[PDB]
């Protein structure tokens, strides 16, 4: 219904759909495609773009940066996020130490050709760095105006709660967002644990992989298509998931869901993406796309949203059989 | 061990989260129940209530179930607090009988419910 | 619900503003009356008075009118 | 009596009259007129100049900036204020989010050709942004030395109190000023609610629209003169007020007040402006003027100030009939 | 076992061996040797390089800086530390006053040709400067991003505890590290007092002079070799130690230790350096070397580390006779 929404309880307003740059930018797709993909997302009102130092060893950032600079879009109209954790081969080039958060963000910001990102994320938790150091560094880079806000990714509730608690202890800035995985086959965290953090400390969920890497598109029904992600060099891990006992158990479930899709008169991907947004707990879904067809289709998930009755939902829940007890 | 700040009308109490998890049906033991009193700005639970009582309420959890009315807190007041904090009817009756109040020198079902001949 | 800090000789008390609005003729209930004791630096009302007593004074408001020494 | 006065309890000293730039600068009047208008105000001792990102879509700021730079006035002799809230068509270009306060003020400051403003204002309250984020952003831009101080505009007492309270909570900077509407037909807030905040937390009132957009000048007695504000493209809202049942009820009241004006040997506008300053609760009145005649006349309100006996005041109160019970 | 380890409990990761620049850089050895020495240490995985404003009156810093800039090593892969206390002949050019910490670090940073060091150290305690001023200055330079972290050198536990305590008092940054002397003939502090601070407040020991200035190499058995440190102009103090009653008492003890060395099939220096790392309390040992032979040998201490059984240790303890009662 509402295309824009507060990221958690922060005053930051995001389109309910964002465009990511994992696998694709500076990697799988060309820069021409990337530009086209961004221009499309932007012209349809998407203001949220997610990247990371790790993606294509910085190249995703270079490309995203170039597009922004080429199109001459007003910075105030964009919400750019980047994630920090893996920034190089040297020992001190990874993690959430003050040294890496600073050096990492600075390197990212340079590649992006931006003075700041809107949200900077801890890309995963760091058992080797005290919370206090991490929260201080995040608070430092915001105060340096290198970020507007900060967020966590793949942290547990306790980890997020701890970060928040430490911020209140030392009068620092709490995180506003957790970037968590969410699709029909990965629900536990976003559906049980995150809403409690949202109500308690106002942290919002910005979710990733709504098509579970393309799996939910159904395209893997008969195996590994050429030019699919599972087919790419260095995605054997995914190919293995897809062709596993559990991977197949899933594709069987897709066939049933496909029935529900044709009934609402939409594609399966649209249903799945729309399914992720079905609850106000989720602030935005980060899309992935290797072409303009995939993206324009995915944007269509929004039209599906009011078609998701509580009965269509209970129906999907039955076929999936993976609704987590709260 | 994660810790909890409970603020009873400005009087700050601190305990561990597991100390409270020891009685999950009580208000403070139940996340959904206490969620309503949480102050995100201060990272504490605020209760606009009786200060002298809470001392014992928190010690109940720490002691693993001892519930004694502080000698300086009236009976009617302290009882209301036990009721609010939802300590439970078991803990409540143990307090009732420890406080010095006996209602059942009884056989449980005889005196009250009795006779099967409606007549 | 806006909240109020009352500082009785270093001993900090906290209540809701509506809890005090329940007795508008009393000093603490009356904005014009208590205005004199407000510390803008600390955002609290300071009273250089008896500590052991205030406990009951504040409970009077919370209890809806119970006043016990 | 005292031409300069502390803005609230801050150490900032303002002329009891300021010159605004709403409607006029970069809009209704020419840049030549604007320059002349500023030079006049300045040479008569006015140091207070108010603008906003919203005004003429930034153009008021461009013009005010040019004048300052042309005249080569010493920055330390000027008190420049700007308001932030509506800064563009994109979703993230409005409100009091950290992102917009920063990007907004920065854009303003660039247009103005200044390194900082003296006071930056929340142009209205923002229900979609937590107080903490707003107070932090305001405190951030002051620490960046992009503003000397910050203020609220059109906030309620509770909203101002909340901002103050949050500042004390997190050891941030409370606001020093509320920019509120005040004229003979809009009194409630400035006369009842603001003095309590002044005595309690030292917030001062810097008031706007002393002539209720020209209405109080009496010029609308017989309708809509050509080249009057009500006649301008996009001020139909005002034309409608002027020609309403209540709008007319007012103009009738002006005719009576006009008697009091000729008795004190001053114009009606001078009485009204002087009437706003009659109480030490009001720190400054922001004037509007489309010509030098209007401005030089309005500055004359000061001579009227000692002529305002408590009996002249009770008299005005009777004819108006709108004195708010405290 | 683990070549990299957290410096104390900070997220900063250091090689268990670092390379210092005392006596050698810009002093005893040539810049060609210095470069070669650094390139060697670096290519063997050492990321830790220690210097000081005092060393060769700034020249050590100039040389270390040049090498870094010549080799074009990525800054994020290096951990540069410098110590501050003695920065010149004028009264205000020494100590831990806000003035000197700032001016001192800034001067160092300029010489180094770096924007920041990773850790800045109080080079010794300052009885003439209140703790609060020192902790504030250290916290200031970190916030200015002139250092990532700060540390103490030659402070007592109480002094370190006091610095920590003051940081918590005023919400500043506690120190992460004490740079203390540690070798077989100087054990008391690192072995008794520092582990308590590590467990309590997470301060790590980065130790210096593992060969007690070359003494532990055994090279002084028959006196003062030419081109040895004790032979250098301005190291008479050391020559005197070496040829003292106690200095000789020690060299006799080296001869016994040499037996243990040939038994483990390593040199004496390797044993001693490895001996310093034997306990997880020590985060890094700062090496000194006047040639590439000395350095490549010293790096070999790591291979010796698993050969240090608790019985080899008790054996060394007996011959030394200086194990401190805890
Ligand atoms: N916080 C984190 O740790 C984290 C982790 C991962 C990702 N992310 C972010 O989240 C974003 C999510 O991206 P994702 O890769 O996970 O997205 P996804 O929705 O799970 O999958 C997108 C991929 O599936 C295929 N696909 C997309 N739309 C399709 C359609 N309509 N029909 C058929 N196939 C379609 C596409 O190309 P193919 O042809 O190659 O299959 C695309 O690359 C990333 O870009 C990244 O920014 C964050
Ligand atoms: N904080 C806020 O949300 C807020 C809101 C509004 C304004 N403000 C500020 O406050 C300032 C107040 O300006 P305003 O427009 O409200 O002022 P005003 O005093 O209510 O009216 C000024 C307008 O009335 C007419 N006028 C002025 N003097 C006159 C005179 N002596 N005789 C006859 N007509 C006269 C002028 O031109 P015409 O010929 O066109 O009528 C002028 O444009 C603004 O410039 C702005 O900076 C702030
Ligand atoms: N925090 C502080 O107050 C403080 C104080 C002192 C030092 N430090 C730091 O710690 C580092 C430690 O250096 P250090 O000078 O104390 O080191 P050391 O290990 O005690 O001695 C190194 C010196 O001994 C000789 N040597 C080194 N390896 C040898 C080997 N394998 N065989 C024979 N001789 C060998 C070398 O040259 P020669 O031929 O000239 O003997 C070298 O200059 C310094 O560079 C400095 O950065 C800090």
């Amino acid at each position: 219904l509402q295309f824009y929404r507060n990221l958690g309880k922060s005053g930051l307003r995001v389109s309910c759909l964002g465009l990511g740059t994992w696998v694709t930018f500076g990697g799988q797709i060309t820069d021409e495609m990337a530009e086209h993909l961004m221009t499309l997302a932007y012209d349809n009102g998407i203001n949220l773009f997610d990247t990371a130092e790790v993606y294509a060893a910085g190249k995703a950032e270079v490309v995203l940066g170039n597009i922004i600079k080429k199109k001459g879009w007003r910075r105030s109209s964009l919400v750019i996020t980047t994630k920090i954790f893996w920034g190089g081969k040297a020992e001190t080039e990874r993690g959430l130490s003050r040294k890496h958060i600073i050096e990492g963000l600075k390197a990212s910001l340079e590649r992006l050709q931006l003075e700041y990102v809107d949200v900077v994320f801890a890309n995963r938790p760091d058992p080797n760095t005290p919370m206090e150091e991490t929260v201080r560094a995040m608070t430092h880079v915001i105060n340096q105006g290198m970020a507007m806000y900060w967020g966590t990714s793949r942290w547990s509730s306790m980890e997020i709660m701890e970060a928040y608690s430490v911020a209140r202890q030392f009068n620092l800035i709490p995180p506003i967002c957790e970037q968590a995985e969410y699709h029909m086959f990965q629900r536990e965290k976003v559906e049980v644990q995150l809403p409690e953090l949202f109500h308690k400390i106002g942290v919002g969920a910005m979710t990733w992989s709504p098509l579970a890497c393309g799996i939910v598109s159904g395209k893997y029904d008969s195996g590994i298509p050429p030019y699919s992600r599972a087919s790419l060099k260095g995605y054997q891990w995914l190919k293995d998931k897809i062709l596993s006992e559990e991977g197949r158990r899933q594709q069987a479930k897709l066939k049933e869901l496909q029935a529900i899709a044709e009934r609402l008169g939409c594609t399966l991907p649209q249903l799945a993406i729309a399914w992720c947004l079905r609850n106000e707990g989720v602030s935005s879904v980060l899309l992935g796309a290797s072409n303009a067809e995939q993206l324009m289709e995915n944007i269509g998930a929004i039209q599906v949203l009011p078609k998701l009755s509580s009965s269509i939902v209970h129906e999907i829940d039955s076929i999936l059989g993976n609704k987590p007890y709260s | 061990c994660e810790r909890v700040v409970i603020n009873i009308s400005g009087l700050r109490f601190e305990t561990q989260l597991k100390t409270l998890a020891q009685f999950p049906e009580t208000l403070l033991g139940d996340p959904k129940k206490r969620m309503r009193y949480f102050d995100p700005l201060r990272n504490e639970y605020f209760f606009d209530r009786n200060r002298p009582s809470f001392d014992a309420i928190l010690y109940y959890y720490q002691s693993g179930g001892r519930l004694r009315r502080p000698v300086n807190v009236p009976l009617d007041i302290f009882s209301e607090e036990i009721r609010f904090y939802e300590l439970g009817e078991e803990a409540m009756e143990m307090f009732r009988e420890d406080e010095g109040y006996i209602k059942e020198e009884e056989r449980p079902l005889p005196e009250n419910e009795f006779q099967r001949q409606v007549w």
